[PDB]
């Protein structure tokens, strides 16, 4: 071979967009289930107070 | 230069975070004073306080 | 009567209740009930109350302490004498009261529970309890002394 692989060099665009948005999702879902349990915790602070 | 700008910054910061510390104290004091009343939640908020 | 006292080693450990239409006991207290006809119904505990409730058996249903969340300062009675409500806390005066009292109701003029005790601190010549209340809304909350003790 007249070149070097690199790890990188047979992910592709499509591969890499399915990574990507499968982070990205995961990401963003436990980021909503965060959101949802610190607005629940401030929600019963208001409640008593 | 390190020397003098970082002297500056901790001087400036330790001004700055005692002005802070100041200012709270007198937010604060008058609501710390009245067990009872209805705190601004706005400064209740922006400063540390426990509402009601 | 219309509260029973749960027990375990004989000694009543805290007296659980009947409020509204569910079966109160506070999670601590950890006790056979002494009413056969609830002390197998499944509890559904929630920790951030303290708290076990269940519902009562569709025949037992018509004899449930009613309860409100309006609650004007002034005297509520209890079993061991009264209560006064007064700046968002309830007091009992000194010494009435322990380990054993924890979960009896605590009702106003016209008979009706408006909350259930869980602790206290005794503060000079009174005790504060920390009990749980139905807020303004009618939402429940746990009110509690800084200090406070489970009874």
């Amino acid at each position: 071979a007249q070149h070097t692989e690199s790890f990188t060099s047979a992910i592709s665009a499509t591969a890499w967009s399915w990574i990507k948005v499968l982070v990205g999702g995961t990401s963003a879902f436990i980021v909503l289930g965060l959101i949802a349990t610190a607005v629940v915790a401030l929600v019963l602070f208001f409640h008593r107070h | 230069g390190l020397c003098t700008c970082v002297a500056i910054i901790m001087v400036s910061c330790v001004t700055s975070v005692w002005l802070l510390c100041r200012t709270r104290n007198l937010c604060i004091t008058p609501y710390k004073l009245a067990p009872n009343a209805q705190v601004p939640i706005l400064l209740a908020l922006l400063c540390c306080i426990k509402p009601t | 009567d219309k509260t029973f006292p749960i027990m375990l080693n004989g000694q009543v450990n805290g007296y659980a209740c009947v409020v509204g239409g569910r079966v109160f006991k506070p999670l601590h207290v950890e006790g056979r009930i002494d009413n056969e006809q609830l002390a197998a119904i499944k509890l559904k505990k929630a920790s951030i109350y303290d708290l076990e409730y269940g519902d009562v058996p569709q025949c037992m249903k018509s004899d449930t302490l009613q309860y409100t969340s309006d609650k004007p300062p002034g005297f509520y009675n209890w079993h061991h004498g009264a209560v006064q409500y007064e700046n968002n806390r309830f007091t009992v005066p000194r010494g009435v009261g322990g380990k054993g009292d924890s979960g009896r109701p605590i009702l106003d003029n016209k008979g009706r529970v408006v909350a259930i005790v869980l602790g206290g601190v005794n503060e000079g010549s009174r005790t504060a309890l920390s009990v749980v209340t139905w807020n303004q809304k009618g939402v429940t909350v746990k009110d509690t002394p800084e200090g406070s003790e489970p009874w």
